[PDB]
């Protein structure tokens, strides 16, 4: 019943929160690849929803990580936008996390269907706040129209986070971690 | 183990249990919960869908009992014309055929019942009711038993559209066995193309889909930032 | 049907004035079994059809 | 003698009729348990069994 | 050494590795890097071209496994009619024949796949796409495996038009193995004219092209006005 829905949604809110708390750690990559993975360092740009790769990838003032994920075409993209500047120290083994201001992800291939529609773009504008931040997640739907996850009926809202968004958060946080471990 | 690892370990054990080959304790637990959910749901078409699903599972359970009884009755026979090795092997092969053919018929009857359970759930058109955990909990149980019934008889290509519908339904997706079976069934299909010298588009389609669900199964059971996830992706490329 | 009814193997090992050769002898004859099977049974369909008519 | 022994193994392996192998160890079972059942009368239960290897 | 000589030494070793006979780690590396490029390219016809190329090399890799298994199975046979020298001489010669004939068919299947990879690349008509590093690397790798598949079976005249197309692509002309193989294949053709008592125009054509690619391979590996460059020039002049 609605009890099972409420508990499940809570588990998913916490699942996206714990991974967002791990994603905020990838600041360690600014002073610093696994296969199918291309990482760019950059800055939040344009309208604030996209990440612009740096001319200087190693630059100390980069505050966004742009990761492109490929398989068999570009399949996924993530942009991690961080609040706050990086530590002056050039050694990445010493760097600390920065709460994310935003997480923007794109799905191009391996498109998931939520009630038969594809949410190709997901924009999280409060990834390190209260786990229950569905009103902070914009969904761009293709059959791309803007919907807010909190206005999604709920299962639907639950399927969104478990089938689309948690996936990208955990897929990307791991690919960023691979790059870190390989160069660290 | 950390709060995330403890959660993951606990969940994988619950998921492996969820996909456990059917037995009487699991049967009892499943149908006691489904009937309580039916009473909460108060929908005649769901009640009918559950009645058919339960009849399908009963077909499977009765078959498991038949197979033990049959093998027992055969074991207890005196074989006077079994002087040669080839006679023993022949008779063994004939036993295996009788068991396989009866299991095949039980699967066909069980899937006719599962199909009826789905046809009744299809008749619940109100979107407020189709989004009920009671509705998709049953539909998940039907497809799960359906997938397993086919899997046991090596009908792996047939499991793909049902596994795919299964993981799209009501939060099932984070189930490691669901991705393991998808990966194994896709692997079979890849091997079929390699053996039958089929088209390249299907070879690599199936190989890719094996690798996607192999990688996802790896992520789920062995964990993010495991040597295991690191290795699999580096091989997959 | 056309020659591409069976594995239409052309030429033979050794020196030729063509640019093609047959495949593994074992399969080449096996292919002719396939050719014989494919066409004869197609005749069987026509035979059977005649009986239907 | 040596080749005479090898020839026996080859006869057993290659001794085919209507693409059935009639001498190697595919009796009383090969990939399939089917053997040389012959249907001698017009009705059922009018059958014979042959095995050889 | 100079900075250019140190750089050159490194590059020649990388080029020798690039032309390494296929194995499982090189197969992985080669397809992994070709996999990188088709991803960025995002072109269905290039995706198909790579799908066919990889199926071609898979034919080659499956054959290499077959050849070991065949030789293994033969080695494990007890050969009773092999007690005189000529008898072992025969069975060795037949082993070479069956392996060669199966390798010939594997080459033919691999080249049908490579031909399909090229036919799909031919369908990329936009000159802004044909000039992509992704397009040129795959087209080069398809030609390289094609050259090697023929080279291994001594089909050297057949390697010339493919080597020539290869060196025209994205600085491939600066690859020492490419000029070594061209020079060797041209040398073979020169020898064919001398053995078959063919026309002088073709004798000199093939001799000339042998010497051009001999000298160019020398220049590329040892450097202009090196003891080795000076030597080859003095022989030709």
């Amino acid at each position: 019943s609605g009890k099972s829905m409420a508990d499940t949604e809570k588990e998913l809110d916490d699942n996206i929160s714990e991974v967002n708390k791990r994603l905020r750690l990838h600041t360690v990559l600014f002073k610093m690849l696994p296969h199918k993975t291309v990482l760019y360092k950059g800055k939040p740009s344009a309208d604030g929803e996209r990440c612009e790769a740096a001319d200087k990838q190693e630059a100390q003032d980069n505050t966004c990580l742009h990761l492109e994920v490929f398989d068999f075409a570009k399949f996924k993209k993530m942009e991690l936008f961080f609040e706050g500047s990086n530590n002056a120290d050039p050694d990445p083994r010493k760097e600390q996390p920065r709460n994310l201001t935003k997480i923007r992800t794109y799905i191009y291939q391996n498109n998931f269907l939520l009630e038969d529609k594809v949410i190709s773009v997901i924009a999280d504008v409060a990834p390190n706040g209260e786990p229950a931040h569905n009103d902070k997640i914009e969904l761009f739907y293709q059959h791309v129209g803007k919907y807010i996850l909190s206005n999604v009926e709920n299962p639907i809202r639950n399927n969104f986070k478990k089938q689309f968004y948690f996936k990208n958060l955990d897929y990307f946080d791991k690919l960023f971690t691979k790059i870190f471990d390989y160069n660290d | 183990l950390t709060e995330d690892q403890k959660k993951k370990k606990k969940e994988i054990m619950e998921q492996e249990s969820l996909w456990k080959n059917p037995d009487f304790k699991g049967y009892n637990k499943t149908f006691q919960e489904l009937h309580q959910l039916s009473k909460t749901f108060a929908n005649n078409q769901f009640r009918l869908a559950l009645s058919n699903y339960q009849s399908g599972v009963n077909t499977i359970m009765k078959n498991r009992d038949w197979v033990e009884q049959y093998r027992k009755e055969e074991a207890e026979k005196k074989r006077l014309d079994e002087k040669w090795y080839w006679q023993k092997v022949d008779r063994k092969a004939r036993e295996e055929r009788v068991v396989y053919r009866e299991k095949m018929k039980a699967k066909q009857d069980a899937l006719n019942y599962f199909s009826k359970a789905i046809n009744h759930l299809d008749e619940i058109k109100n979107p407020d009711l189709r989004e009920r955990p009671e509705f998709k909990r049953l539909l998940s149980d039907v497809y799960r038993s359906w997938i397993m019934a086919e899997y046991d008889l090596q009908n792996l290509p047939q499991t793909i559209p049902i596994l795919e519908l299964y993981i799209e339904i009501d939060d099932n997706e984070k189930e490691y066995p669901a991705h393991k079976y998808l990966a194994s069934a896709y692997s079979f299909e890849e091997n079929m193309i390699k053996k039958t010298k089929g088209p390249d588009d299907m070879l690599f389609k199936y190989r890719y889909k094996k690798n996607v669900h192999l990688l996802r199964a790896t992520e789920l059971k062995y964990g993010k930032d495991s040597p295991e996830y690191k290795h699999i992706v580096n091989v997959i490329n | 049907t056309m020659t591409a009814r069976s594995l239409n193997l052309k030429g033979q090992s050794g020196e030729l004035l063509s640019l093609s050769t047959a495949d593994k002898s074992n399969d080449a004859i096996g292919t002719l079994d396939a050719a014989l099977t494919r066409i004869s049974k197609q005749r069987a369909n026509l035979g059977a059809y005649f009986n239907r008519l | 003698v040596s080749q005479l022994i090898d020839e026996v193994d080859r006869i057993a392996s290659q001794a085919e009729f209507n693409k059935m192998n009639l001498l190697q160890g595919d009796f009383a079972r090969g990939s399939r348990a089917t053997s040389m059942w012959f249907h001698i009368g017009p009705n059922m239960h009018q059958r014979e069994r042959v095995f050889i290897a």
